[PDB]
């Protein structure tokens, strides 16, 4: 089976392909509409293997240097190996010797084509956690966002670093383990600094300090500052927002770090609860008169602070990508904080970007501790300082990367002219990454095809690694093999690997013709592999291996990733920030919202996405990534209100309405971006979230409208 | 044969010493300010207050430019008034404020003709008519006593109060009461000598001793603390932490104070987290290894904490050594040495950078007054760092090459008389005269944007400020010369109060009488302010040119004008100026306008500073010494030992003496010193066994020593600073500093040789 392909392929490899057989001309594989791509997970959950102690193997070509992998031919009798991806001869190192043909090491094996192998640097760095604190807020949040940091501080390693940094009016940068009194050092909430004038003004030297000590050595200390911290003391003035420098903060945590502990694992945890009213970075003004952006604003160009501000983050963000450092933030708060404007950050390292009502709800707290998840051996599911190398066979080169990831501008054979996304690259720089951080990589054409994926990093226990992954899919005659390369489409693949190419140019200036080219290639697609009499829409059909296809760029144009102006900019940011991130499992849903039915007439089944599924004796269950929501049939709505439940005689009746709420749990703990929860009904104000989600190619319209009008273009 | 400074001094403490002085006549003239008498106000205002040049102005402006004697007045407007003289006495006259001259301004005073039943009043001094308000009114008796007049004191005495209402507030809102801004350099320099510890161990009993009237229980001035070297750290001391806070800022030239709360609070209240604080800042900077400090942005910090809190206040700065770091206020060593022949000579007595004038401006313009408490050991630039302090009001307090073991009790006797100082706050004071002159020029630790207003931002008892008066119009011999000095300002309690004092001057257009109300002490303050402001403006030999000059000119028209025929061979003064030429040639003597070789600038600057903040007692004594004979010392006489002439002929070789200027004392020893009176005082046997540079106090001593000690607290009594004691031994010893205070001796030119100097000039104004 071709679905036992991809599904074995994606739990061993970490990859998903859009096709997985490769067409060997340049020309039909341009004339094949999709590009041959990749989601790739580079730290995909595998307990089955165990970390080889020793070190890798390369490849004496220089400009190669490729990890020895069960491709490469061998000659045990002369203990030398072929390089799959240039044919160089290499010779094995002398401890392998006693290699034989029956008793071969791991990466020789197929059944570890992608593995993790064990370095030994020598520099073993602890890891650094620096919190930067916002104070313009209620005691409530406050005291409740001094829980949460208590409750992390409590879960790190005894040889962490920590670093604690709060701000409002004014930036206080702490000095902790000094007992007895508490100095900290003051800046002006307004003026911007450099990583060199910080250095020089907290007097320290070049390249543990007084502001980065051990957990175990300041536990006390610090856990007690934490619990006398208090709001920002300066008053706010009526219409008027409290004097907020989270600009001029982030570019203190950034340099503070630049300056003492430059390309070594480090978060930077910058929580908010509210907007920038006093730049660098500012968001928007200081009196309430003036509401923040409106995606309606930043578009009749009413908003004068988003380009300013979103500079100022653009190369904070891109200091500590540069440096190695991970930027957090955790935007809990009842209006925008300026997520638009400070996306860059988490979304240029592998930081997570929360959003939140405020930091004293169950929302928030539970989502705050899933960051520091233990494994099975109490180590974080962390990664950092990430180095990502792709070697390619020599009839393919990539065109660039799209996710979580900074460009190191490796120039190679491997790099292709036509460079898409992040792209005029053979690596790129993931600062921070867990085992769900999914690339997309894009490649080109110009027996088997291979592609090798190597990825340096710092584990979460001071152990610097090298993941490995190693995959080949058959070469292809598109003249006599056009049936071959058709079954090894993947619908789903494709579908997430051309909705992120489309965002990422929603990102770009281009605009609304991202729906434009999107119907384009649904079209150009039809009309390739589709079974059709020309200008016969009736005769129109598509093989199962792309039947759900159009049906995923339908929800994809129609998604609140595209359709921003039913969101604030904020919200909008948050949306495309995780579904950059995700695997295509957790990917699919965001694009096509998952609905489940249940009812005394058997067991609890998906459904369609549309209006015929809701029916008076079912209760739904829809899944979008981001929110749950339970909608009761209005049948079962009244017998709900009546009281039915509690009585005895209806104990089938308490379990249908617990059938739901039981699953409802489950994703609730599981799920690392905790959803928002929605229990509504038939008639709820709250109704609303469901029916919502269930030239240009067409408008608004039903699914059915979508595909006739798609049927009649693709057949003429 | 001239009569000496001390025949003079005697001679007057002995016809108008132990005598009433009752201020009734106009234009009386005041004994001099050696001579201690008893003074009623009576309708003008007392010496203390306010003393002049000359107490009988010429009717016009040519014979003034006859004489060519300064019209002028040394005015110490808070001076301390002895315990057996009468009080000042706080007027109030409600809402309406005090009543005043709807032309010239002048404040109702002795000096306002009441007329036409009492319902009128002409001003004495534009000669203005006002209708007396419903409130004040009051029915006229036989010539105009109005009945009230030994009632009110603004109508009976010279010196009172006025209450001020609002609208002579700032904002028009009642102000609040100041704060005490403590800052201490805390760089390797005073860490080592123990000077930190010092400060901090001792400002734990003295912070008690901070000034509260009797009206309320506890001082309402608050407090804080701030440290620094190169970097400030200020702090938190909040009447609610268990542990002070501390704030570092690195920010140094565009500084702030990251506090608004925690900072400035009620001693009482904070009292135990203040002296948790006290005891760790000694601790806390002992391993510090800073060799540079910053400066201006110190000022700017304290004086931005005070225009956040709404309030005035003092800057209490303990400082080191030079300034280096670099930051605004940046110094260095600029110690190139032009002089004599040089025009530019004066830089050197100027700041270098141009931000101290702005500093200080900010400070004189939000009520925050700077004293400096400064211990240099090396060039520290006193022309820059002083000039905050002295534009401000404030005090400046040098101690050369401090050593522990010697200036510490000179230090600490400094420091609580500076804290415990009745002090005013944001105060500003107007001279304004009657029809036909007119204040023209300033002279003290004051500041000036316009030509009318003095602003003081803070003034103390021992400040004094010198006006000089010129001809507006002819004068009238009748009506004469009427001076109101006002001085506006806010209590240590927070209240709006004005302080006035009437003095009323003959007016002649005789020669003859302008000599003859001349006092001798009060033109010599006039002529040594005028000179030492001059030295940032001209070549000293010019302005020395000048007062020979001027003194020539003086005598000479005393000469041929209203002395009775003599011979060319005498030269004639009147008994007024008897003293002036000897004076005179001491102000020529002085450092200040003398030169570099053997004195630093450092010192010239100090000293010139020094002089223009002096009332008339204290400008009389710097500039002529006082040498107490000891050992022709009557035992238990013991009334205080005649003074003896300021020369070493006056010196015996078994002889001790006393010489005090009021800043510097001096124990002196001859090689034949009896050995009673060395045992009886050292507690060592002989002369040759006393060390010079073990200078501290001699407490044991059964008979003499007690006794020798007793007139050096007397000395020490009516004086601001206490003065560093200086033991010398009589030959090739330290006595080379000790001989400069000899002021009748060579060293410039002698006395004789002077008044030789000035016989010449005035024989050659020819006529
Ligand atoms: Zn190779
Ligand atoms: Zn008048």
């Amino acid at each position: 089976t071709y679905l036992e392909f991809i599904q074995q392929n994606e739990e061993r490899d970490g990859v998903r392909f859009s096709w997985n057989v490769w067409p060997s001309s340049r020309l039909e594989a341009t004339r094949m509409v999709v590009p041959v791509a990749a989601l790739f997970t580079p730290l995909k959950e595998r307990p089955d293997l165990p970390p080889i102690q020793y070190e890798p193997v390369l490849c004496s070509r220089t400009t190669c240097r490729a990890v020895l992998n069960p491709l490469c031919q061998v000659d045990y009798r002369a203990k030398l190996w072929a390089c799959n991806f240039c044919y160089q001869r290499n010779q094995f190192p002398p401890s392998y010797a006693g290699i034989s043909e029956l008793n071969q090491p791991a990466e020789l094996l197929p059944q570890f084509s992608s593995i993790e192998y064990v370095v030994l640097r020598g520099p073993q760095m602890p890891l650094i956690f620096l919190y930067v604190v916002d104070t313009c807020m209620e005691d409530e949040d406050l005291q409740a966002l001094k829980e949460s940091m208590q409750m992390s501080l409590s879960l790190l390693p005894p040889t962490a670093l920590v670093g604690l940094i709060t701000f409002g009016r004014m930036v206080q940068v702490h000095e902790l383990g000094c007992e007895g009194i508490s100095k900290s050092y003051v800046f002006r909430g307004t003026k911007d600094l450099s990583a060199k004038q910080l250095q020089e003004m907290l007097g320290l030297s070049k390249v543990s300090n007084r502001f980065l000590q051990p957990v175990q050595k300041i536990d006390m200390n610090l856990t007690d500052l934490l619990g006398e911290l208090q709001r920002d003391p300066w008053p706010v003035p009526q219409g008027k927002r409290p004097l907020r420098s989270s600009g001029v903060a982030l570019s203190i945590a950034v340099g503070l770090l630049e300056c003492t502990f430059p390309n070594t694992g480090a978060r930077i945890m910058m929580f908010i609860g509210g907007p920038a009213t006093q730049g660098p970075g500012m968001v928007v003004g200081d009196e309430l008169k003036t509401p923040i952006r409106s995606w309606h604003d930043i578009d009749k160009d009413n908003a004068k602070y988003v380009k300013k501000g979103t500079k100022h983050f653009e190369a904070l963000a891109n200091r500590a990508a540069t440096t190695g450092h991970v930027i957090d933030i955790y935007a809990c708060a009842l209006d925008q904080t300026g997520l638009l404007e400070m996306k860059c950050c988490p979304n240029l390292t592998g930081g997570y970007m929360v959003m939140g009502d405020s930091f004293n709800t169950s929302l928030f707290k539970q989502t705050f501790q899933r960051v520091f998840t233990k494994d099975m051996h109490g180590q974080f599911k962390m990664g950092f300082g990430g180095t990502l190398e792709i070697k390619t066979s020599r009839e393919i080169k990539i065109s660039g990367a799209i996710g979580p990831c900074v460009s190191l501008n490796s120039k190679g054979p491997c790099v292709s002219e036509n460079e898409i996304g992040t792209g005029g690259t053979c690596q790129w720089k993931i600062c921070g990454l867990s085992p769900t951080t999914t690339l997309a990589i894009y490649f080109e054409v110009v027996g088997r095809g291979a592609i090798q994926f190597v990825t340096q990093y710092q584990h979460s226990s001071g152990q610097r690694r090298i993941r490995v992954t190693t995959i080949a899919r058959n070469w292809a005659d598109a003249q006599t093999q056009i049936q071959n390369i058709a079954a090894s489409f993947d619908q789903e693949a494709a579908a997430i690997l051309m909705a992120r190419l489309a965002i990422y140019r929603a990102e770009t200036e281009e605009g609304p013709d991202v729906l434009r080219w999107l119907d384009r290639q649904l079209i150009r697609l039809c009309q390739k592999f589709g079974e059709y009499h020309k200008d016969d829409p009736s005769s129109f059909r598509f093989s199962e291996t792309f039947s759900l296809y159009p049906q995923f760029m339908f929800h994809l144009r129609r998604s609140s990733f595209l359709q921003v102006f039913n969101n604030s900019p904020d919200e909008s940011s948050y949306y495309r920030h995780h579904f950059m991130r995700q695997d295509l499992t957790q990917s699919l849903i965001m694009i096509q919202p998952i609905l489940y039915a249940y009812s005394f007439s058997g067991p609890p089944e998906p459904v369609l996405l549309d209006s015929s599924s809701i029916l008076a004796d079912r209760i739904l269950l829809m899944d979008t990534f981001f929110q749950i929501l339970i909608y009761h049939g209005e049948t079962i709505a009244q017998w709900r209100k009546s009281g039915y439940q509690d009585m005895p005689e209806y104990e089938n009746f308490r379990h249908l309405l617990q059938a739901p709420v039981d699953d409802a749990q489950e994703i609730l703990h599981s799920r690392f971006p905790m959803p928002r929860y929605i229990d509504t009904e038939h008639g709820g104000s709250q109704a609303r979230f469901l029916l919502s989600k269930v030239p240009i190619l067409t408008d608004d319209v039903s699914l059915q409208v979508f595909m006739d009008h798609l049927k009649k273009l693709a057949v003429s | 044969a001239m009569g000496s400074p001390i025949q003079v001094i005697e001679n007057d403490r002995a016809s108008r010493g132990g005598q009433v002085y009752a201020t009734n006549t106009r234009g009386q003239i005041p004994p001099l300010v050696t001579t201690d008498c008893m003074i009623q106000d009576q309708g003008n205002a007392s010496p203390r207050f306010i003393r002049c040049t000359t107490y009988c102005f010429p009717c016009t402006s040519d014979m003034a430019k006859q004489a060519q004697i300064p019209l002028a007045a040394v005015i110490k407007p808070f001076a301390t008034i002895p315990s057996n003289e009468s009080p000042l006495y706080l007027v109030n006259h409600g809402e309406s404020g005090p009543v005043r001259c709807n032309r010239c301004k002048a404040y109702m005073c002795p000096f306002m003709q009441f007329i036409e039943g009492g319902r009128r009043y002409q001003c004495g001094f534009c000669n203005c008519v006002n209708d007396v308000p419903p409130f004040y009114f009051q029915h006229l008796d036989h010539i105009g006593r109005r009945l009230d007049h030994y009632e009110k004191p603004e109508l009976s005495l010279g010196s009172y109060e006025y209450v001020a209402t609002l609208d002579y507030c700032r904002k028009s809102k009642p102000p609040n009461p100041p704060a005490f801004i403590f800052m201490i350099d805390v760089s390797y320099s005073n860490i080592k000598n123990g000077l930190v510890k010092l400060i901090c161990e001792e400002l734990k009993t003295m912070l008690e001793k901070i000034p509260k009237e009797e009206q309320e229980e506890t001082s309402a001035i608050r407090v804080g603390f701030i440290t620094y070297n190169k970097v400030l750290h200020f702090f938190n001391v909040k009447s609610n932490l268990a542990q002070p806070q501390m704030m570092v800022v690195t920010d140094v030239g565009e500084v702030f104070v990251p506090l608004l709360d925690g900072f400035l609070v009620n001693y009482q209240e904070s009292q135990s987290v203040i002296h948790n604080l006290l005891d760790q800042i000694p601790d806390m900077f002992a391993d510090s290894n800073e060799n540079e400090t910053v400066f201006a942005p110190v000022i700017q910090a304290g004086m931005e904490a005070l225009k956040a809190a709404d309030c005035p206040g003092k800057l209490f700065i303990f400082h080191s050594s030079l300034p280096t770091a670099e930051a605004p206020g940046k110094l260095k060593n600029r110690d190139d040495k032009k002089l004599v022949n040089t025009d530019k000579e004066k830089i050197l007595f100027q700041p270098q950078t141009n931000v101290y004038d702005s500093l200080a401006k900010d400070c004189v313009a939000h009520g925050c007054s700077v004293t400096l408490f400064l211990f240099p050991s090396q060039y520290v630039d006193v022309a820059s760092l002083g000039l905050v302090p002295q534009l401000t009001g404030g005090t400046l307090y040098k101690y050369n090459n401090f050593q522990m073991h010697l200036d510490r009790q000179q230090f600490l006797n400094d420091l609580r008389n500076d804290i415990e100082k009745k002090i005013g706050f944001d105060a500003i004071m107007r001279v304004r005269t009657s029809t036909g002159f007119r204040a023209t020029d300033f002279f003290g630790g004051i500041l000036m944007n316009n030509t009318t207003d003095v602003e003081m931002a803070a003034i103390d008892c021992d400040k004094a400020v010198t006006v000089e008066f010129k001809h507006d119009d002819k004068l009238s011999e009748d009506s004469g010369a009427l001076i109101q000095c006002a001085v506006l300002y806010t209590t240590i309690s927070g209240q709006r109060r004005l302080r006035i004092h009437n003095l009323g001057l003959n007016c002649s257009s005789q020669l003859a009488d302008l000599y003859k109300s001349c006092e001798t002490d009060a033109l010599i303050n006039f002529f040594a302010k005028s000179a030492f402001k001059a030295v940032l403006h001209q070549p000293l030999k010019v302005i020395r040119e000048i007062l020979v000059n001027q003194t020539a000119h003086m005598l000479a028209c005393y000469r041929k004008n209203c002395a009775s025929p003599s011979a060319a061979s005498q030269l004639i003064l009147p008994d007024s100026m008897k003293v002036l030429p000897v004076y005179m040639n001491c102000l020529l003597k002085n450092c200040v306008l003398l030169s570099r070789p053997e004195i630093s600038t450092d010192e010239r600057a100090y000293q010139r500073q020094l002089v223009m903040t002096m009332g008339v007692a204290d400008s009389q004594l710097f500039f002529y010494p006082q040498l107490l004979p000891i050992h022709t010392l009557d035992v238990k006489s013991t009334m205080l030992p005649a003074a003896v002439r300021c020369s070493e002929s006056r010196l015996s070789e078994e002889g001790i003496f006393l010489l005090a200027n009021g800043l510097h004392m001096f124990l002196w020893l001859g090689v034949s010193s009896p050995p009673e009176l060395i045992q009886g005082i050292f507690n060592v046997p002989s002369f040759a066994h006393i060390n010079t540079d073990m200078t501290l106090l001699p407490e044991v001593g059964n008979p003499y020593s007690q006794q020798l000690r007793m007139i050096m607290g007397i000395i020490q009594q009516k004086r601001p600073y206490s003065m560093k004691l200086t033991i010398v031994k009589q030959r090739e010893q330290p006595e080379m500093v000790f001989r400069q205070f000899l002021v009748e001796d060579k060293g410039g030119s002698s006395y004789v040789d002077f008044l030789c100097c000035v016989h010449k000039e005035i024989c050659q104004l020819l006529n």
